């Protein structure tokens, strides 16, 4: 069963947690389907196979994007992976999101619940979010 | 473990109806509001959407596309000069593809509707003449389009 | 070792409970397990190689090599004009003909 | 010098069919 | 069609499959450039139109080194484009010192008896010297360049083995892994390598355009084949043609 | 080659040979991998660290974030069948 | 009846003896090494990424 | 040093004595080049006589 | 009468050995050209770059292939659908080394198949037959078409035909099988279905003829012999084969009218060769068979196998060392 | 060449003329069979096929 | 080997107005029932 | 992915691909510059994304070196990732794909 232990995710910086409520699953997994499904199945990156969504990628980012917090921060403004370019015209955001369509209908759950998804998916499958075609 | 029955749900009305696994929901399983039942997403000018329409960027980013494209048409005269066609057919969608979007985004009164069908009729006839290699009428069109789109520019 | 049912096997070195600490890699770009880098060593004892040991890569990749088909012997090549693929026993010859004619 | 081998019993086989064609017996 | 300007009033559509594409534009003129400082070779354009391997052959009871004349098995893929480099002045010569460009082509040519003899044509790394101190007809200038290996280290051999990746050895004879000599006879063969060769071109101006900063002439250039990674002994190629350059 | 040396320093341990070693080895050092790496990857030999320094057209901020790992960083000959590929070695 | 040894011999002594049999071969090996972890799960085999045979890209 | 008539050759005499000489492979029995060698070469006279 | 006159009545005569009619004037040269030259290719053909990398592969019989492996290889990847015939060449050396041979060969035999429905119609019509036996012969002309043309096609490059070989096909089968998972695609179901039960109906129909046969030979004589070229002898003996059938199994199943079992007999296999050849036709557009991988999960979230995914695991495998010098980017579109 | 888009692959004169030979050759051969046809209304018939001699 | 592309024009096109003009010669009345 | 390695630093007409025919850029057999890999098939393709930088004889290397905006950009990643394949019940992708995305 899906407990509350491995519902268990880090929310910011500092360390602290919180649980992930059954429907906050359900909506993640879809939006993320729907919206990412394209181009980041399985935690990859198909048209940049250097900057994947496994949590050790995710760690040694510079702004680290390890958590609930970066990962919405990095939804509404994108940044390449040292933090000092903004790359919002090539990349889905809701800055861009007159050039996207696809954004224009997305509120702040949405965001919590795709970063919840995203934070959620290691505990669950482990090494095989961001593997690859190997596993 | 020693007995238990499964889970059940009967399409979504006699049953649990969230258990990750449903199908046929068409909502009925959140607490939002949805576009249709046959959709995922929400109402686009909702309350709570993070997207305005019309904001500043926008705005900007329209303005420095005309600027540009401007900046852009004001080169098609050389190459009329040189009789490079495939040049000034190149030039009119490279950067240029957008600048259909941001006049029609800055549009709202009519006169400024009317400049932009002039100009969008004008840079199509410039395009034609360069495929049909005719120079005269070529840099007639360049010239009449630089100066419709600086009339509009200057009614903004 | 590699079982009787393959016909090409990798070569893996492990230790005592099944975990991999070095192996001859495929490619050479990202490898972490490869022989040069952990540093194996091996030693002979017994036969004609009694006492000997060897400490540089390649001769530790040979014996490697050699080692996953059992034991290590020295044959004679150029009296038969060997070719290098094995061959079957009188004890599968037997059974093949007999059984095909039941 | 095999080929010598293969083409031999491709070419045999060619005369075996033209002979099964062109010279055989009456249905009558 | 001959010169730059006939051929930049033509569209894509009107050139494809025409084989014009592949051929290397004309200049007509005869005067002097004399390149300023911080100048640059830009547009460089060369195309060979003969080709010739060294061999043996007989002429009359006796066998000489002679170059035989070969067929190009591939089709018109074979023009170098795009060179560009920095000009400079040394003691009144002109320096080429080429720097980018698509600047190598694979090539094939057939010898008499069937033999197909494959080569990297390039001129990368190319340092030139010429004999006057301005572009007129009757310049001339020359160098060495190098020539890298014809397969990299990700090719794989039919059997599987290549230079940074694949196998190491003959998977299919697990009987020649025995005793204290393995296959030791086959380390040619196992063990791929990877060396540079070199060559040499010379080329002399017949026509300058003053107006368009264009010149033009001929080429005669020679270099070394293909090595198989490292495991047959390559040949020598002799090329000649034309060339194009604009000094702006 | 069947046998390579200096096989460790390509990107499988803490030690990265600044002249055969592709671009991905960098991605484990943070705030290195899209500005300076690329930079590093795209120019010619170096005959020891302390020449890194001397690429025209570093700016600071690249100074002192390769500064950083500079311990990291080593200098070895230079193998054509490795250099060559440097930018894009078929890896994804 | 898995080889031919006359082609097997000429191509290891010859790189560049190339056949569609040698083609077969090696889609051979790439399936037996790519399926035998799974297939039989009471071998306990283990094969890091950097040991399973592979082509350029892909 | 290694004509015909070392190599065992018995028919290709009879050929280039009435004035064969060029073969569809590019070679010619005296030493040549050859870019178009025509009908009648050493192969298109075998095929005629088989034909 | 005229000349034309007695030219058109001896094409259409029925007095010669083998009828010609005005379908074998396309049939005749067509097919005699594609021998000739599938002959000459197989025997002293010079290697063939394939796959656009200078990279030429050896199939000729001379150049040390023996009747397995030896093959005629399909053109080069980098002519792609042009078309490539002899005169477009600069010279036959070069012709040879770009997989020349194959359109030339494929092309008149096709055409020379066509043709051969077309003469097998006409001979009907002459006889005072019933004009559907080509009908039939249409599924294997579908089939080859198929594979030979519309693969070709919908992929984009003459170089993903099948070679024309006996392990060029081992090859082919392989990668199709990696790429595009037939065995799940429902038309290819279809196909084995029909051989398989022609098989069955063969076997079964001969041997229940057979078996009733009325005795006229004794002893010292094999029983072809007698029957007679003419005789009228319906083609089993009823009472016999309907009671053995009909105790066999369910009685109610029993064929008792030859005309509905000889027409099942020509229905089954044929629609199952044009449901395959169909699907070949499909998928030749990127339309795969069903796909289930990682479909069942546990309560958790976690995946658990089927025999669908060990499926997978050997399309992996088969994929990822096809072509091994000829991909320079992650996606094999 | 190859990739042009000639009307039948013509690419000369002469292919031209032996195109026009063939097809008139024939067509001679096949006239002087069926030159004398009318399309005077009592050639006609009512039927399904032209048995009408010639 | 342009006069090769002449030769096969003239062969395909002699072939195929033989197909032609072939089935125009009343093959409709060709049958066992005349 | 020739605009990523060129913005990665890379000199994108130089480069040698594995076989040594060039891993970006190479030639058609008829003289015209085109795409490298196995897409040399393709090279017959026009669309209006890729026409604004092909000149009379071919891809212009001058335009691609540095005057490619960044909607092609956007063009070229959005059809990369929708090529027409798929399954029979709806999957998407190469037939080696895991059960993620619904298109065809
Ligand atoms: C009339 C047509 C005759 C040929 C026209 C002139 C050819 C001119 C020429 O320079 O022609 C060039 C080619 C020569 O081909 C060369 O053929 C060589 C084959 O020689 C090989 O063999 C040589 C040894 O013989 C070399 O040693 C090396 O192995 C090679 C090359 O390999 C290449 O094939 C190519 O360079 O000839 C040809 O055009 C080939 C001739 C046509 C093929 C014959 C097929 C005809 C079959 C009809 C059967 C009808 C039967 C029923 C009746
Ligand atoms: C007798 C055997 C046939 C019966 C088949 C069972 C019927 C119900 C199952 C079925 O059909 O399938 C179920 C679907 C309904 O399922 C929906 O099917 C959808 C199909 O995807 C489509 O929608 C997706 C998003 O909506 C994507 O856009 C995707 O690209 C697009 O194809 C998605 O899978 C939805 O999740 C799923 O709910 O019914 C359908 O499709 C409805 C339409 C069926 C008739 C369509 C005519 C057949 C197609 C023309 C012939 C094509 C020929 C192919 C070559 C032969
Ligand atoms: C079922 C019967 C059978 C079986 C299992 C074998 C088995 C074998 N034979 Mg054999 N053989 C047989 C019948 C059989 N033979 C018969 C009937 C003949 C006569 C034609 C031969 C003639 C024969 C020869 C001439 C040779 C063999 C050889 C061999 C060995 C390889 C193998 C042990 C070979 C071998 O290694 O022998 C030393 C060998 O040279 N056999
Ligand atoms: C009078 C007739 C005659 C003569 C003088 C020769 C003479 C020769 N033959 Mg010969 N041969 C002949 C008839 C003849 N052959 C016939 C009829 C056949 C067919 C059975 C052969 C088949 C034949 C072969 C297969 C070979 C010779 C070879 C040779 C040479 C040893 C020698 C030049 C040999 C040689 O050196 O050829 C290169 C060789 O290998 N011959
Ligand atoms: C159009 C016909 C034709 C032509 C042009 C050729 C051409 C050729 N043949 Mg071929 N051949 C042919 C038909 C033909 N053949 C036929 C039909 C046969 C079957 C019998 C053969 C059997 C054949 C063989 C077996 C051989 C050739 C060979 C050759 C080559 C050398 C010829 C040579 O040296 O002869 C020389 C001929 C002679 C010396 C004959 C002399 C004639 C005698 C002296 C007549 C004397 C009696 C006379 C009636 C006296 C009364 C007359 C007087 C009153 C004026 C040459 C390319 C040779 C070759 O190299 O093949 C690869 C070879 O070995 N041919
Ligand atoms: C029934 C006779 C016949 C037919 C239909 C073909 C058909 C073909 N041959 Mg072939 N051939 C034949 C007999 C025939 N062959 C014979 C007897 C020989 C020996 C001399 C050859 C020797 C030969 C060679 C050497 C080559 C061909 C080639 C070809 C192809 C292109 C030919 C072309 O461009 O024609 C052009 C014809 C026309 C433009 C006239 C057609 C006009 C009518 C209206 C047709 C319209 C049909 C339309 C689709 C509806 C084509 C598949 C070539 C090939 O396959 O290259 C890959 C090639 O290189 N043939
Ligand atoms: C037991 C397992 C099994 C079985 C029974 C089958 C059965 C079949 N598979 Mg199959 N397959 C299997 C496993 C199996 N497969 C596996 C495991 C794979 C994955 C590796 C595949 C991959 C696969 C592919 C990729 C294809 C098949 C195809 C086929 C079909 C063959 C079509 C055919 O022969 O008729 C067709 C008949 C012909 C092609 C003959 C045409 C004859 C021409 C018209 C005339 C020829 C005349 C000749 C040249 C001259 C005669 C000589 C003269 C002297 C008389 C058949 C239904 C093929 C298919 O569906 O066909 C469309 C196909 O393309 N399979
Ligand atoms: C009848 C006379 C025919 C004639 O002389 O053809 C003259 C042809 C010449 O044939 C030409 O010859 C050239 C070189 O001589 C090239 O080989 C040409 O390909 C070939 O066509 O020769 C014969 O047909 C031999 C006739 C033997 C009697
Ligand atoms: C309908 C059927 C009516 C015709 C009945 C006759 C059927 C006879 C069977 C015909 C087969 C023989 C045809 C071979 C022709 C051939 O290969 O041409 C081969 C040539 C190609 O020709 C190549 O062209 C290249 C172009 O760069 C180069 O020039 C090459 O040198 C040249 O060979 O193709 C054509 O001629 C195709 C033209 C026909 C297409 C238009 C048809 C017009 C009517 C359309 C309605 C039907 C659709
Ligand atoms: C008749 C049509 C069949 C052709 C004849 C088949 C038999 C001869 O074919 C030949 O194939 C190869 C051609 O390179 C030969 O291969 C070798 O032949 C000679 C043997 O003396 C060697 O000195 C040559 O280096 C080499 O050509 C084979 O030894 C032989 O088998
Ligand atoms: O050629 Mn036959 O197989 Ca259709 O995918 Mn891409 O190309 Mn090649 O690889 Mn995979
Ligand atoms: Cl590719
Ligand atoms: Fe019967």
């Amino acid at each position: 069963d899906l407990d509350e232990a491995t519902r268990t995710v880090v929310t910011d910086s500092s360390g602290n947690t919180t649980v992930l409520t059954p429907e906050q699953v359900k909506r993640g997994k879809r939006l993320f389907n729907a919206t990412c499904g394209a181009c980041h199945t399985g935690g990859i990156t198909k048209t940049n196979p250097n900057v994947g969504l496994d949590p050790e990628a995710l760690s040694l980012a510079t702004p680290r994007r390890d958590n609930i917090s970066a990962l919405v921060d990095y939804l509404k403004n994108p940044t390449t992976y040292d933090g000092l370019e903004s790359i919002a015209e090539i990349h889905p955001s809701i800055k861009s999101a007159d050039i996207y369509p696809r954004m224009r209908s997305l509120t702040d759950e949405d965001l919590y619940s795709i970063a919840g998804h995203i934070m959620l998916q290691p505990k669950i499958v482990a090494e095989k979010w961001g593997g690859g075609k190997i596993y | 473990a020693a007995g238990e029955s499964p889970r059940f749900s009967v399409f979504g009305v006699i049953g649990d109806g969230t258990s990750y696994s449903e199908g046929a929901a068409y909502g009925s399983d959140q607490s939002a509001e949805t576009y249709s039942p046959y959709s995922v997403y929400g109402k686009v000018g909702s309350k709570d959407a993070l997207f305005e329409a019309g904001n500043a960027g926008e705005i900007a980013r329209k303005k420095g596309y005309i600027v540009e494209s401007q900046k852009r048409l004001k080169n098609l005269p050389g190459y009329v000069e040189k009789k490079q066609w495939f040049n000034v057919k190149d030039e009119l969608t490279r950067y240029m593809y957008e600048t259909r979007g941001a006049v029609r985004g800055l549009a709202q009164t009519p006169e400024q509707k009317k400049l932009a069908k002039a100009f969008f009729q004008a840079i199509e006839e410039a395009s034609l003449q360069a495929t049909l290699k005719n120079g005269d009428k070529c840099a007639a069109a360049s010239a009449d389009s630089i100066k419709l789109l600086d009339q509009f520019y200057a009614s903004l | 070792r590699m079982p009787a049912f393959f016909e090409t096997f990798p070569v893996i070195l492990v230790d005592k409970d099944g975990i991999i600490r070095a192996d001859i890699p495929f490619r050479r770009a990202e490898s972490k397990y490869s022989i040069e880098q952990v540093g194996v060593t091996v030693d002979f004892y017994g036969g004609k190689l009694n006492g000997q040991t060897f400490k540089d890569a390649p001769t530790v990749k040979k014996f490697a090599r050699k080692a996953q088909l059992g034991e290590v012997f020295e044959f004679d090549r150029t009296s038969l004009e060997s070719d290098g693929v094995f061959r079957s026993s009188p004890r599968g010859w037997y059974t093949f003909g007999h059984a095909n004619f039941a | 010098m095999e080929a010598l081998v293969y083409t031999f019993l491709l070419i045999g086989t060619l005369m075996v069919i033209f002979f099964a064609v062109f010279f055989r017996d009456t249905p009558r | 069609a001959i010169t730059k300007s006939e051929l930049n009033q033509l569209s894509y559509l009107q050139v494809k499959g025409t084989g014009l594409a592949n051929r290397c534009s004309e200049v007509i003129g005869e005067d002097t450039i004399t390149p300023k400082s911080g100048a640059r070779l830009v547009d460089m354009c060369i195309e060979p139109k003969a080709w010739a391997v060294e061999e043996e052959i007989g002429k009359a009871g006796k066998t000489e080194k002679k170059f035989v004349n070969s067929k190009v098995m591939t089709r018109q893929t074979y023009t170098l484009e795009g060179i560009e480099g920095s000009l400079k002045t040394d003691g009144g010569k002109i320096v080429f010192t080429e720097e980018e460009g698509i600047d190598y082509a694979p090539t094939t040519v057939q010898l008499p008896g069937g033999e197909r003899v494959p080569f990297l044509f390039t001129v990368k790394e190319l340092v030139a010297t010429g004999n006057g101190g301005a572009f007129k007809p009757g310049f001339q200038m020359g160098g060495d360049f190098s020539v890298p290996s014809y397969r990299t280290g990700l090719f794989l051999d039919p059997k599987g083995r290549g230079g940074v990746t694949g196998y190491d050895m003959a998977v299919a004879l697990p009987g020649l892994q025995s005793g204290e000599e393995g296959d030791a006879e086959l380390f040619k063969e196992n063990n791929k390598t990877f060396e540079v060769g070199n060559g040499r071109i010379e080329m002399e101006v017949n026509k300058v355009n003053a107006e368009e900063s264009e010149i033009g002439g001929v080429f005669v250039a020679s270099q070394s084949g293909d090595t198989d990674m490292g495991s047959k002994v390559p040949k020598k190629i002799l090329t000649k043609g034309i060339f194009y350059a604009k000094i702006q | 080659v069947v046998d390579y040396e200096n096989v460790a320093l390509l990107g499988g341990s803490q030690t990265v040979d600044l002249n055969n070693a592709n671009v991905r080895a960098y991605l484990r050092m943070p705030g290195m991998y899209p500005a300076a790496a690329g930079k590093i990857v795209t120019h010619g030999p170096y005959k020891s660290v302390a020449d890194v320094y001397n690429i025209p057209g570093l700016t600071n901020a690249e100074k002192e974030v390769i500064k950083k790992y500079e311990s990291r960083f080593t200098a070895k000959a230079v193998a054509p069948e490795y250099a060559i590929d440097r930018i894009n070695n078929g890896l994804y | 009846a898995y080889d031919f040894v006359s082609q097997e011999l000429r191509a290891a002594e010859d790189p560049e003896f190339e056949t569609f049999y040698t083609k077969n071969i090696l889609l051979n090996e790439g399936i037996r090494s790519w399926m035998a972890a799974q297939d039989q799960p009471h071998e306990n085999f283990v094969f890091p990424e950097e040991v399973l045979p592979r082509g350029n890209a892909l | 040093l290694n004509p015909m008539w070392r190599q065992g050759m018995f028919v290709m005499p009879f050929m280039t004595r009435l004035g064969i000489t060029d073969s569809w492979g590019g070679w010619s029995i005296t030493g040549e080049s050859v870019s178009n060698p025509g009908l009648w070469s050493f192969e298109g006279v075998a095929l005629s006589h088989i034909v | 009468v005229s000349l034309w006159e007695r030219f058109c009545a001896w094409i259409t005569s029925t007095e010669n050995r083998l009828y010609i009619g005005w379908f074998g004037c396309l049939m005749f040269p067509t097919l005699l050209t594609a021998t000739s030259c599938f002959i000459i290719a197989f025997i002293a053909a010079p290697p063939v770059d394939i796959d656009g990398i200078r990279e030429p592969v050896a199939g000729s019989l001379l150049y040390g292939n023996n009747i397995i492996s030896g093959a005629v290889i399909p053109s080069s990847n980098a002519i792609g659908m042009h078309f490539y015939p002899i005169w477009e060449a600069a010279s036959v050396d070069e012709w040879l080394y770009n997989g020349g041979p194959y359109q030339l060969i494929v092309l008149h035999f096709l055409l020379g198949v066509a043709s051969y429905m077309g003469r097998e119609w006409e001979l009907s019509y002459r006889l005072g037959m019933r004009p559907w036996i080509f009908v039939a012969f249409s599924a294997p002309v579908a089939a080859a078409s198929a594979v030979f043309l519309v693969y070709p096609i919908g992929q984009g490059s003459f170089s993903d035909g099948m070679p024309l070989g006996i392990s060029g096909t081992f090859n082919f089968m392989l990668v199709f099988q990696a790429e595009h998972n037939i065995l799940m695609h429902p038309f290819h179901m279809a196909g084995v279905a029909g051989v398989f039960g022609g098989s069955l109906f063969s076997a079964m129909h001969g041997s229940l003829v057979t078996s009733s046969l009325i005795r006229e030979t004794t002893e010292n004589e094999s029983t072809n012999y007698g029957y007679k070229f003419g005789q009228e002898e319906e083609t089993y003996n009823i009472v016999a084969a309907h009671g053995y059938f009909g105790r066999l199994i369910f009685q109610y199943a029993s064929f008792n009218n030859s005309r509905a079992l000889h027409f099942f007999l020509a229905l089954w296999p044929v629609l199952g060769i044009w449901l395959t050849a169909m699907g070949i036709s499909t998928m030749a557009f990127n339309l795969n068979g069903f796909n289930f991988n990682q479909s069942v999960v546990d309560s958790q979230g976690r995946v658990i196998n089927t025999w669908a995914d060990i499926i997978n695991r050997a399309d992996l495998g088969m994929e990822v060392m096809h072509e091994r010098n000829a991909h320079n980017f992650p996606l094999d579109l | 060449t190859e990739g042009t888009n000639e009307w039948f692959g013509v690419d000369d004169i002469r292919v031209l003329a032996v195109l026009f030979i063939g097809h008139y050759f024939i067509l001679s051969l096949w006239l002087g069979q069926y030159g004398n046809a009318t399309e005077d209304d009592d050639a006609d018939f009512f039927g399904e096929i032209d048995y009408t001699g010639s | 080997m342009l006069t090769l592309k002449i030769l096969v024009y003239t062969t395909v096109i002699f072939f195929v107005s033989l197909f032609i003009f072939g089935f125009l010669s009343s093959d409709p009345s060709r049958n066992p029932n005349r | 992915f020739l605009v990523r390695d060129q913005r990665l630093g890379a000199n994108v007409s130089s480069a040698q691909g594995p076989t040594g025919l060039g891993k970006y850029l190479m030639r058609s057999p008829s003289g015209e510059i085109i795409f490298g890999g196995e897409t040399m098939r393709f090279w017959d393709l026009r669309a209006p994304w890729v026409e604004p930088l092909r000149g009379p004889n071919g891809l212009d290397i001058n335009k691609i070196k540095n005057d490619i905006q960044p909607w092609q950009e956007r063009r070229a990643a959005e059809y990369m990732t929708h090529a027409p394949l798929g399954s029979l019940n709806s999957v998407g992708g190469v037939a080696t794909e895991i059960n993620s995305v619904n298109y065809v």
